[PDB]
């Protein structure tokens, strides 16, 4: 497979520019980094939970771990 | 179990090296104390070169020790002075003689028992520097001692180290503590005669990548700039 | 003897040799420093 | 003329909203091309005998002129190149390739391929972990009833494991990267008919673009960080996950207090370390790899990805901390607080795939009517 | 669908005139796998230290069950393997298969491919053969000025021959069969654009055949002689090719009173002893087999094959007595009756192939008016 | 490259058989032994005599060889 | 050089194996003789069950000889009566000793010294069998003595055999002959243990190949006898 008969397409323009006639990173921070935020908003609370209970259950599995080792009044 | 702390180093930093005057006075401690009994059979007096003593004088110690080399004409062995590619003096012919020769245990070797043991160095120092008194309600076998940093905190260990064991060339001072350190600095060198080196591109590594991550990073952004900057529209009728 | 994994092969009428009668013109002291010691690694020269 | 199908790696149809995801995706490549070339100039020394073979790994670290670092570049490479894979494939599931059924098989028969090499890999220097961690694992297979003891006693070269295991893994060992290294070609073959697939999982083949200035170069800075993240380990923190042990030398007689084969089979080997039964933990080990190839049948949404299923999203990180917790509970030993967790842990892990991701689709179709 | 790439070996369109010659280009795709195989369970117990090398082919022959077979299959194997060869090479001459200029210098890189293998291949067992076998060839390359020390040096491990030496050609020797087995495929892929050629020599493009019942079974007639002839040497006369002094321990404090390589170089070896200088015939040595690249710029005759140019079989028949000459001069020692025949077979190899085929069809296109 | 494509082919018959509807090996001692002699006749003069010779240099070359490993006298 | 002539033998036959009666007096040999001075590494006493002995006969040679084996709890080294997993009483412990125990000569191993010596068995059974008076005009140092088939016809090969140097078990003769002849096919046997197994495979083959090959060259000729009876002509206007 390659180009030329692959599907169709009809009325669409695509405009583009050489690199050379524009900066490589233009509004890397001014732009960016709400972009960063938003990118980080839409996904935070479907990923972080199960990490914030593995840092618990890694903290529990280590102290009743740590006390069991410990001795008990007999 | 226990945790050994995180002893500071003349090499802990990640681009600190290893102070070899202190490997020198540490080579002298494994040859006065720990070579009765310790079989460091993967290293040899030539590998002290560049690190702590001269081929000369390094090989005055090969000079010193008698070694067992050479079918004899007469179809016999012998025993002749060393050189720098002899190995070691291993202590004892075999495992089962150091057995024998202590409470039924046996010493491990010394070549790589730093990288082999959690905490390497730390351990060690804290090792020899953790006996003490048993605590109540403890008994022991004879030979067997007592440390806690050992698992079972039981051992055949006889206490090898002491202040004023025996005397330095450059004369510092023969405590317990700065012998502690040459030895556990030496051990290091054991399974890593490297270090020196491996720092070295340990740094060339990044003032390279460091510099051309950037490079190769905007050359991806210097091509792909064509589609960060694309746009586009609909017009049929 | 066995050296550099090769081997190691160590008078009166050696001298006796006349050197531009033979192949290499090469009188035996030239190849050592004493006489009564004689090196030379043990290889054939033809093949 | 065998210029043309050098075409695919050059001229090549290929999306426009790719990832940085996707040069994980070469990366493999990279590992097992460098892997290779370190390791085959990395067995110019090594030797096949017990008396000298751990000796033999000294004669490099030590006497070899820069050879020592071929060692890590190597060992801890095979640990980058993990890395790589289940970043690889959790993202077929996260993006959808297991549609694409017979590419996904593909993708089991080399994992199996490599967590069997890579267990012939680990056992060369006779570590004390070498032995044991090949003991443990392969006296598993005495499981079976009638035979487990035949194929056993058939793979040690004896009753147990001996000089005659070591050399029979280092020749199976030595060779199956190459097997790979085809089987590498049929990977992107049934590829080729199709090409890849998006993050959106919608068919973009309106926007299928070239390939030599973007993609190589993005996978190079890929490779870099490869490079990067492979020179720091060994330069910085070799000793981190090849474990202390194996420096030592082999003897039976003796065991350490706390037994773990490398990091990477511990999500693995805690399943079956869970199971109290011998054989009723095997047979979910092994499924627990090749349920990948029962997952197909279970792609229930209409839709292919998940960044456009939100609940599938809450599931699937979910799955994350059951593998990355099973890593750490498989790396630690037997003890009341651990058991609880492995119990549900491996039950989590069959529950998740072949439950409540079927179920998503069968809800998020009825949230959407179709 | 990997079933349209298989039609090359199933559907593909093949001529009807074609000999019993041609089993042989296929043998080898038979005698490398079997090769293969059987080396590859052959290292299953070879060790790659000096000192217990040699017993470790012992370990072998007397205590492993029916692998004493293996040792044979395998070894002498690779002499059935240069059989096909040299029928197989001389072929292309005497019926003009290297006009395919892109096919016939891949033709070149196996064979130097492997006769630099098989040089790492007999040297193993260290039979005192292997040694000398590997110090004599090798320290030729010392011919060179300001390098040759180094190189060979450099490969030695050392000064001389070791254990060092050792391990480094087992790694290079279990490893280029598989770049064999994968150039096998480019050696195809060339040929697949236009396919083969016939004894006439003609374009035989009408009628082309199925491959299938045909040459398929042809070939496995073939494999049958070949799996014969090679069943009867293990069998029947396993010590003919593979010389006596093998089963000898090394010891460099010793030498054969005669030295000779495995029999296949002898047509080769024999060039280099021929010349008392040392250089002057290190050069004529590879010239001797990288003239095949050379011979396509001289095919005169504006004909193609050698069934229809009588001439040239006076000639090429010719050749072969050259070859089976310099086989067994090679073999025999350096004195007075045979250096006057070398010093002549020698010429008359570089005189056959550069002078006269090409002056054949100067004067045959003469005889006959184009 | 298949069948379908290769050249031109015009006014060309073929007749074939079975397999099965005929013998395997018909006429072989009866028609093919003068075809090897025929086959022999025209292939015996161009190979031959180099090997011919072979044998005769294969012969001097061990009598020269022989006799040169026997004394002189002398 | 010396070319032996070839001598007949009970298994010279590419169908033909050996007389194991033949070997079972030939073991006797290198114990009583040869096991003096020639070293043979490549082989124990199981290998001879299946072939000349028994499993309780052959081990009662193990119980004969004492082995150095065993690490001992001390540390040390010891001897104990062998086993069928030992191999052979090595005779001297190292090549040199044995050079000194001859005129600076070295006996040669004879586990494969038939297959790498030139007509393996004709040279040897000649080599012993060739002894005689030195002919006139040659002059050789104690030690050597003559045998054409040897290279050089110089050698410090002390004649170990003669007419009644010992006795067998059944009691055939002890000549310098029958002595000669189950030496020899004793040391064939070394360096092929799978003699009575070659020629079973060697003969399987046969009946399998000579039977299949006919059929494949039948199915070779069913499939082309379409174009081996294939007939054209030319038809146009
Ligand atoms: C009395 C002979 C002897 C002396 C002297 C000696 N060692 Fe030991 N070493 C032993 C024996 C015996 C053991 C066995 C310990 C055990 O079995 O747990 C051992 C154990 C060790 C270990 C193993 C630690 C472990 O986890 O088992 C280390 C490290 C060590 N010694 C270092 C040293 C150092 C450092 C010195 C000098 C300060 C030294 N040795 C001097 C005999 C000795
Ligand atoms: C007295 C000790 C001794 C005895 C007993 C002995 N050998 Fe030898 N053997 C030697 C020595 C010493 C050599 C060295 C020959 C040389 O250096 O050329 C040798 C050489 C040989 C060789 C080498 C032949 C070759 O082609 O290189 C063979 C074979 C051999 N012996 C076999 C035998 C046989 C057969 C017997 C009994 C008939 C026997 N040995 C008994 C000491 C012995
Ligand atoms: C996917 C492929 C492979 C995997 C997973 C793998 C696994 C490993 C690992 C983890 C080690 C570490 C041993 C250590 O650090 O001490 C190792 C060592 C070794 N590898 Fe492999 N390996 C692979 C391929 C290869 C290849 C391609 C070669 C040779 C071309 C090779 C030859 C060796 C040798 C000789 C050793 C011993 C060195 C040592 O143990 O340190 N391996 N292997
Ligand atoms: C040496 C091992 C491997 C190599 C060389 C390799 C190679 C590749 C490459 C180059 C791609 C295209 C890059 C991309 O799609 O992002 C790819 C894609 C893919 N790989 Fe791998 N891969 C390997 C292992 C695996 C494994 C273990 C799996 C397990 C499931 C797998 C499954 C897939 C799938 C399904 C795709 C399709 C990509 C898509 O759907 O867009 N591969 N492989
Ligand atoms: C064209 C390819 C090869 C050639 C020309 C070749 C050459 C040889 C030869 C002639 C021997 C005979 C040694 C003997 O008879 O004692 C040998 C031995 C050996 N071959 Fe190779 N070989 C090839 C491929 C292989 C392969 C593919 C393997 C493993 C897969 C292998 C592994 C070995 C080993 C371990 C030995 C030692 C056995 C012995 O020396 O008897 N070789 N090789
Ligand atoms: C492992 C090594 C090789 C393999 C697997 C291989 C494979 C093949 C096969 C299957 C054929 C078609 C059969 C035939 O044409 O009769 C062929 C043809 C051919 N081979 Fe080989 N070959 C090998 C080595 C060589 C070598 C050493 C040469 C040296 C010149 C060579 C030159 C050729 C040429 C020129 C042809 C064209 C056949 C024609 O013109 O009709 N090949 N090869």
């Amino acid at each position: 497979r390659q180009f030329g008969h692959l599907t169709r397409v009809r009325h669409v323009i695509t405009y583009s520019l050489s690199p050379f006639e524009q900066r490589a990173f233009p509004h890397y921070f001014s732009k960016g980094i709400p972009n960063v935020l938003r990118r980080t908003r839409a996904c935070i609370l479907r990923v972080a939970p199960p990490f914030v209970a593995f840092y618990l259950v890694y903290t529990w599995g280590t102290q009743e771990f740590e006390k069991s080792k410990r001795k008990n009044p007999a | 179990e226990l945790h050994p702390p995180s002893y500071p180093w003349s090499h802990r930093g990640l681009l600190s090296s290893l102070d070899h005057t202190s490997i020198r006075r540490g080579f002298q401690v494994y040859k006065q104390v720990c070579s009765s009994c310790h079989s460091m059979d993967y290293v040899a007096y030539r590998h002290l070169v560049g690190v702590c003593y001269t081929e000369d004088e390094a090989k005055a110690l090969a000079e010193e020790v008698e070694v067992q080399d050479g079918p004899n004409e007469d179809g016999e062995m012998f025993m002749r002075p060393g050189k720098l590619s002899d190995y070691f003096p291993k202590p004892y012919p075999n495992p089962e003689a150091a057995r024998a020769a202590n409470n039924g245990a046996l010493p491990p070797d010394l070549s790589y028992i730093v990288r082999a043991r959690h905490g390497g160095e730390d351990y060690v120092f804290s090792l020899l520097t953790g006996y003490c008194e048993p605590p109540t309600g403890v008994s022991l076998r004879e030979g067997l001692y007592f440390n806690p940093y050992f698992p079972g905190q039981a051992i055949g260990m006889a206490p090898p180290i002491y202040n004023e064991v025996l005397e330095f060339d450059d004369g510092t001072p023969a405590t317990m503590s700065q012998v502690a350190k040459d030895v556990c600095t030496f051990l290091r060198w054991a399974a890593e005669p490297e270090h020196d080196h491996r720092k070295r591109m340990g740094l060339k590594m990044l003032l390279m990548m460091g510099l051309l991550l950037p490079l190769v990073y905007a050359m991806k952004r210097h091509k792909w700039s064509v589609l960060k900057s694309r746009k586009l529209a609909y017009r049929p009728p | 003897f066995k050296w550099r994994g090769k081997p190691l092969f160590v008078i009166d009428q050696e001298a006796a040799v006349e050197v531009s009668q033979l192949r290499d013109p090469q009188h035996d002291l030239e190849r050592v420093k004493k006489p009564e010691w004689v090196i030379l690694i043990g290889v054939c020269t033809h093949l | 003329l065998m210029k043309i199908v050098n075409n695919a790696f050059i001229d090549l149809p290929a999306p426009s909203n790719i990832s940085s995801w996707w040069n994980f995706g070469s990366l493999l490549g990279i590992c097992l091309i460098l892997q290779i070339l370190t390791g085959l100039f990395l067995a110019m020394h090594y030797t096949s005998d017990t008396t000298t073979a751990f000796s033999s790994v000294t004669h490099i670290c030590r006497d070899v002129n820069y050879g020592w670092i071929i060692r890590y570049m190597h060992a801890n490479g095979a640990s980058m190149f993990f890395i790589c894979l289940y970043m690889h494939v959790g993202r077929g599931l996260y993006y959808g390739s297991y549609t694409f059924l017979e590419t996904w098989n593909i993708g089991v028969i080399l994992l199996l391929t490599v967590m069997a090499t890579a267990f012939m890999g680990y056992v060369l220097p006779w570590g004390q972990m070498s032995f044991w961690g090949a003991t443990v694992i392969t006296n598993l297979l005495s499981a079976i009833p009638y035979i487990g003891t035949n194929l056993v006693e058939w793979i040690w070269g004896g009753f147990s494991v001996d000089k005659a295991t070591l050399t029979r893994f280092f020749a199976f060992h030595f060779i199956l990267p190459f097997i790979i290294m085809a089987i590498a070609m049929v990977h992107l073959l049934f590829l080729h008919e199709t090409g890849s697939n998006n993050p959106t999982g919608i068919s973009s083949d309106v926007d299928k673009i070239p390939f030599h200035p973007y993609y190589t170069i993005k996978d190079i800075l890929g490779a870099l960080l490869l490079i990067l993240a492979l020179m720091l380990l060994v330069l910085f923190a070799p000793d981190l996950l090849g474990d202390p042990d194996n420096y030592t030398p082999a003897n039976p007689l003796n065991t350490p207090p706390h037994i773990k084969p490398e990091w990477y089979f511990l999500f693995a080997y805690a399943i079956l370390r869970s199971i109290p039964n011998k054989l009723g933990g095997v047979l979910a080990l092994a499924f627990s790899i090749l349920i990948l190839a029962l997952i197909p049948l279970l792609h229930t949404s209409k839709q292919r990805s998940m960044m456009f299923r939100p609940l599938s999203q809450c599931l699937f990180w979910a799955l994350v901390a059951d593998l990355l917790t099973l890593t750490w509970i498989g790396g630690q030993p037997v003890e009341h607080p651990y058991i609880t967790i492995g119990q549900l842990a491996s039950v989590l892990y069959f529950l998740l795939i072949l439950v409540l991701m079927p179920t998503a689709g069968t809800i998020e179709n009825k949230l959407l009517k179709w």
